[PDB]
DNA sequence: ACACACTCTCCAATTCTCTAA
């Protein structure tokens, strides 16, 4: 056979390298200010998400990363279990 | 069969070109200078078109001063700085006016092919030396002077081409050349796939007259301790064989860039 | 066989000379043509070659033969024009029947050869083979017919009509009425022939104007000039306006619909109203060109392309990247963008309409067609007199036909009706917006109850069977009716009509419609948006409302709005005003903030708001920056109150009962 | 309001109100222009006679 | 196929170009009949048919080239002269195939002496130097004068692409 | 034999459609 293709998958997201890093650091990473423009602060938010997306899975263009995430995010039950777990933690 | 239309084909269009086209149209209509002797509108460019009709000519001469004073000069600026972009639109503008006032000129018995009009300009503001040609001015409108040193014989240049397939009875028409001899990409009949063995139909295709000439700097203009530079110039249409070796001439046109074919 | 084929071609060629010829005694250099004999049989047999053979075998070979021997251009036009000019001189003074017989039968062939072309999966392989070439020859036909003596054959065709206008309807035999159908059937073709559409067999993934044809020969501009000089517009105007008085409506009023479609098609109404001028706007456009040039310059390095050094960028966790070029040294935004731009893949992509001629339904209409001044004023005069004279009487007849015949319809007649309605209603609204001499009463037949039912029924039936092109046109027609209603309410029965228009069933349909738009072409989504704006604005001025607005707000509508909004480089200034009006409605008024916290919106606002996209001084930036400020304020508040939304922002919202309620609020 | 009636239109419809040398030479000549072949056969038969 | 045109019917070029009109079978047959009728019939003022007298001497010298004066061809059947000036490469093929019929009328079995005859045109009524030639002259017949500067040796050349050759220089 | 240009083929990745809980 030819070599099988490599893809983004929920296992990467649920890995310790994955989504927990964002929740462990996002409060410290991003910072808005009224003292800078909308365009300024708006640009700032995307920095962290871009660098994190590269570190996670360098295949593809940033937009493609988001739009790929939509499919697995809506379909996989284990990922959804993790997400309802987050919002239960806030219900705790 | 899996027949399919190019549903998506609707093209992108340059608004500046269409506006320049139908502004140059109005200039040709109504430049409306008064008579040399009296305060009466004469409309010289319409008269020049009528003159061309009388003698079956193919070229029209325009004065850059007349264009400079038109519509606060913006039209003259667009023509001056971006001649290579706007030359087809100027041709389209003139074709309509000649149709309107002298449709006998549109053709060159069986059917008669269309006349390839030539626009010409003169009395530009300043003349450059061969030593002043610099790559920042590529594609602009200029005028140059020097002494002729060589001329080539007149040769036919392929302008528009037409081909027919060997493996099936099919024809391709109005193929566009630019700098190298160029041929079709597919057999248009889907019953055949042969790309080879095209032949150029010399009757249906169209040619132009072409001549190469070579010039060098005027001796009285050479700077201190230096020697004269040279340049190659292209002549086409009704201006071939006008130049003579050893004479002094003034030229106008656009400078271009030619590849390694 | 090939020899049988050429035998028929030769038979035709001999018939192409038995017809007659000009006179070489004449010493008149040249004279006109001169007439043969058996020529009745010649014309009749040619008619048989079309009907009895080519139609029965489904070929178009016979048409190829007559095009080879140039019959139309060479004989038919001078036979007709000589008949016309002879009878004209006789009328100036103020067997002959046989001459008139020849005039009739030449015209009927002109209709046949210029008849427009249709291709399907049931057309013969012969026709499919010949489609592309006969297109070229019909283009030649259009140019020629408009050219001869500045178009004088068109006076022959209307003189034929004038014979049958002449004497009372009470006398007029069925054979007689066919002439009055035939003449109008001719002008439809002459307007309908236009430059070809390229088509190929999809076996492998890898212009059609002939050498004697050009655009100015073929443009709609030309056709206006040609009809005006040759006295057509008076005929269409007189004939349509006295239509109610006992001309048998049945024979005329569909052909006479198709004309009005076939040259309203490809005009934007604003081009007919102005709202040195050409030179002034050209200079302004050159300023815009300079701004684009400035944008390129701001991304251009000072020193040359081989001077360039090398750059390294270090992340958190001490890992390093490499990028080249001299601007990357100073601009991190550019370095970040340039870094991702190298990467190869793009996800491959998905794609609604076929079978009918180019129109508003499947082309970008931000592209005018161009008029002489005399043409502009003559066209304005023709349709203005049409509207003030003919429109109500035409619509009343054609609509009370179609209610009795809806089941039998074909896709084209549906798309004609819906794009004749739309054009004329909009143009009148615009004209009276401009000036007080105009009035809205002129188009007022559209509102009465029968037509409202019919536009509704077309939209209904088209939607259910998933026919998306009729659904698209019906969307355009139903938009205008609502627009006209809001006009008239800004001045009795109209409220009754509203209440019936906004029964619950229709709200289900009109709510449903933007949701499916996400898949389809850029026009479809734009129709959905403009209809939605109108639909909500009427019900705002009804005063029910809270039920209806909550019906609209959900994920699959928002998806469509963003998917449309990101192609803003192609769209108008006005449409973006409409989109942000809707986001103001979702975000501020309804207070359903949770829909828009989704990442591909946040990307979009950077692109569009950057020095990249929307101009620094267009009115759009006022709205956009005023929106984003408020957006990010509310987002700040939400994120600090509940940090889980950092992982929320990537994904759709979560539809579980127990956690989802707190999630959304 | 307009009307554009029939009877007006019928009434108004009618009342309203160098190879350049050689080519011409040959065209005009073309427009202007067994016993006949006996001279040929006579030249053939003179070989028999002489 | 069977029917033929009149000479007056050829006054109107009916196709989109000259070459595509000459090459049609009925037109070509008409031209062939007319050329043969000219060659068998043209006379001096004294009668004394010149071409019957030239074909006679063609065999007397065992020759291969028949010579035709252009003025004679322009003096009657003028349209054929016009077509010859416009499309020589077609017209001369038809004219050669007529000349063989005319020569075999004098000398049957001349095909055993030479298989094919060439018509030579003389006294073409317009002249250019090597200055005045332009792209419009392409594929037209021309008449030119000058000095012969250089000459190659004679070689054989393959005639058809069993084999046949011809001389070349 | 050593880089290239071009052709051919198979296989699995992807999206679309139907069914039942
Ligand atoms: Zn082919």
């Amino acid at each position: 056979k030819r070599r099988p293709q490599v893809k983004l998958t929920a296992e990467k997201l649920l890995s310790d390298k994955g989504l927990p890093y964002v929740l462990k650091n996002a409060h410290k990473r991003i910072r808005i200010s009224s003292k800078k423009n909308s365009y300024d602060n708006l640009s700032n938010i995307i920095q962290f998400y871009q660098l994190w997306a590269h570190e996670l899975f360098p295949k593809a263009k940033f937009k493609d990363f988001m739009k790929i995430c939509q499919t697995v995010g809506k379909t996989d039950p284990v990922l959804r279990e993790y997400r309802v777990s987050l919002f239960r933690d806030e219900m705790g | 069969f899996k027949s399919r239309a190019l549903n998506h084909v609707k093209k992108v269009d340059d608004v500046t070109g269409e506006k320049v086209r139908e502004a140059f149209e109005q200039f040709l209509e109504d430049f409306s200078v008064q008579s040399t002797d009296t305060g009466e509108v004469e409309k010289v460019y319409r008269a020049q078109i009528e003159f061309m009709k009388i003698y079956d000519l193919n070229t029209i001469y325009i004065d850059y001063q007349h264009l400079s004073m038109r519509e606060n000069g913006a039209l003259a600026m667009a023509i001056s700085e971006q001649y290579y972009r706007f030359l087809p639109f100027l041709q389209k503008g003139l074709r309509r006016v000649v149709r309107k006032y002298a449709p006998e000129l549109l053709n060159t018995s069986p059917e008669q092919t269309e006349r390839v009009f030539q626009i010409s300009f003169f009395n530009l503001p300043t003349v450059h030396r061969i030593r002043d040609i610099r790559s920042e001015k590529i594609g602009s409108l200029l005028s140059i002077s020097g002494t002729v040193t060589r001329t080539s014989e007149v040769r036919p240049e392929l302008y528009k081409a037409s081909f027919t397939c060997d493996m099936c009875r099919a024809i391709v028409d109005n193929v566009e050349q630019s700098f190298k001899y160029t041929e079709p990409t597919f057999c248009p009949n889907p019953s055949c796939e042969n790309r080879a063995f095209w032949t150029l139909n010399v009757t249906r295709s169209r040619f132009l007259d072409w001549q190469k000439v070579r010039i060098q700097e005027n001796a009285n203009e050479i700077p201190t301790g230096s020697m004269p530079r040279t340049l190659d110039v292209i002549l086409r249409g009704d201006s071939v064989e006008r130049a003579k070796p050893g004479d002094r001439c003034k030229f106008t046109g656009v400078e271009i860039v030619v590849p390694d074919v | 066989a090939d020899f049988s084929l050429t035998v028929l071609r030769a038979r035709i060629a001999l018939l192409a000379t038995a017809i007659g010829g000009p006179d070489y005694t004449s010493q008149i250099d040249p004279p006109p043509y001169k007439l043969g004999d058996d020529c009745l049989a010649c014309l009749k047999d040619l008619k048989r070659w079309f009907k009895l053979v080519d139609d029965q075998q489904k070929r178009w070979d016979v048409a190829m033969a007559v095009a080879e021997y140039r019959i139309l251009t060479d004989d038919l036009l001078p036979i007709l024009i000589d008949w016309e000019n002879k009878c004209s001189l006789a009328a100036k003074l103020a067997n002959k029947a046989y001459y008139d017989k020849i005039a009739l039968n030449c015209l009927q062939l002109l209709v046949l050869m210029t008849w427009p072309l249709i291709v399907t999966e049931q057309s013969s392989s012969n026709q499919i083979t010949l489609y592309g070439e006969l297109k070229k020859h019909q283009l030649v036909y259009k140019k020629t017919i408009l050219s001869m003596e500045s178009g004088k054959v068109l006076r022959a065709a209307i003189r034929l009509a004038l014979d049958v206008i002449k004497i009372d309807r009470l006398s007029r035999t069925p054979r007689d009425n066919m002439v009055l159908k035939l003449v109008l059937n001719f002008f439809r073709n002459v307007i309908a022939i236009e430059p070809g559409e390229f088509t190929i067999n999809t076996k492998k993934s890898m212009d059609t104007l002939p050498p004697n044809v050009s655009m100015d020969d073929i443009s709609l501009n030309t056709v206006i000039s040609s009809f005006h000089k040759n006295k057509v517009f008076g005929f269409l105007l007189t004939l349509t306006s006295s239509l109610s008085k006992e001309f048998d409506q049945d024979f005329i009023n569909i052909p006479l619909l198709e004309i009005m479609f076939y040259f309203t098609k490809d005009v934007n109404q604003e081009l007919l109203f102005p709202r040195t001028s050409a030179g002034f706007e050209l200079s302004k456009l050159l300023q815009k060109e300079h701004q684009m040039r400035k944008n390129v310059i701001k991304h251009t390095s000072a020193r040359h392309s081989r001077f360039g050094g090398l750059l390294s960028i270090q992340t958190p966790d001490k890992t390093r990247l490499t990028v080249s070029g001299s601007q990357a040294l100073v601009d991190e935004k550019i370095a970040l963008q340039k870094l991702d731009d190298s990467k190869k893949w793009n996800k491959r992509i998905i794609k609604a309409a076929e079978g009918l001629p180019n129109s508003l339904l499947n082309s970008q209409t931000g592209k005018a067609i161009f008029f002489t001044e005399s043409n502009g004023k003559h066209f304005k005069e023709f349709i203005n007199n049409f509207i003030d004279s003919g429109f109500n009487i035409l619509l009343h007849s054609v609509t009370n036909y179609f209610t009795t015949e809806q089941d039998r319809m074909v896709t084209l007649e549906q798309v004609e009706y819906l794009l004749f309605f739309a054009w004329f209603v909009k143009y009148q609204l615009l004209r009276s917006k401009i000036d007080n001499s105009a009035d809205i009463k002129q188009v007022s037949e559209a509102l009465k109850e029968v037509t409202f039912i019919l536009v509704s029924s077309l939209l209904r039936s088209a939607y259910d069977l998933k026919n998306w092109t009729v659904t698209h046109a019906g969307m355009i027609a139903f938009n205008e009716l609502l627009n006209l209603v809001s006009r008239t309410k800004a001045a009795t029965d109209i409220e009754f009509i509203v209440s019936r228009l906004f029964s619950d069933e229709r709200i289900q349909l009109l709510s449903n419609l933007p949701k499916i738009g996400s898949k389809y072409s850029l026009q479809f989504m734009k129709s959905c948006i403009e209809l939605t704006h109108s639909v909500l604005k009427v019900l705002e001025q009804y005063s029910n409302f809270q039920k209806v607005q909550a019906n609209y707000m959900t994920e699959p509508v928002i998806e469509t709005y963003i998917n449309f909004l990101e192609r803003f480089r192609e769209l108008e200034d006005d449409s973006i005003k409409k989109v942000f009006s809707f986001f103001h409605r979702v975000f501020v008024q309804a207070k359903e903030q949770a829909l828009l916290f989704r990442f591909d919106l946040i990307i979009l606002l950077r692109e569009m708001l950057s020095p990249d996209g929307l101009d620094r001084m267009s009115r759009s930036r006022k709205y956009v920056s005023q929106f984003s400020d408020y957006f990010l304020a509310r987002l700040k508040k939400r994120l600090k109150k509940s940090p889980a939304w950092f992982v929320g922002l990537l994904f759709p919202p979560l539809h579980n009962s127990e956690v989802g309620f707190y999630q959304r609020y | 309001k307009k009307f554009f009636s029939k009877e007006s239109f019928l009434a108004d419809f009618d009342d309203s109100s160098d190879h350049n040398v050689l080519l011409n030479t040959l065209r005009k000549a073309s427009r202007k222009q067994n016993p006949k072949s006996s001279a040929f056969f006579e030249s053939m038969v003179e070989d028999i006679i002489e | 196929l069977r029917e033929e045109l009149t000479l007056e019917s050829l006054s109107n070029v009916k196709a989109n170009s000259y070459s595509e009109w000459i090459t049609q079978p009925n037109v070509s047959r008409t031209i062939a009949r007319e050329l043969k009728s000219f060659l068998l019939e043209y006379t001096d003022e004294t009668g004394r048919s010149v071409y019957g007298a030239r074909i006679r001497t063609l065999g007397e010298m065992n020759s291969e080239s028949l010579e035709v004066n252009y003025r004679h061809l322009a003096e009657s059947k003028a349209i054929l002269a016009l077509f010859l000036a416009k499309c020589p490469e077609e017209m001369l093929k038809i004219f050669d195939l007529v000349a063989m019929e005319a020569t075999e009328l004098h000398y049957p079995d001349y095909a055993r002496i030479h298989s094919e005859i060439h018509v030579r045109i003389s006294d073409f009524p317009t002249i250019y130097s090597l200055r005045e030639l332009r792209e419009s002259n392409l594929s037209s017949l021309v008449r030119v004068t000058g000095v012969v500067t250089r000459r190659t040796g004679v070689f054989p050349q393959l005639k058809y692409v069993k084999t046949v050759y011809r001389n070349y220089q």
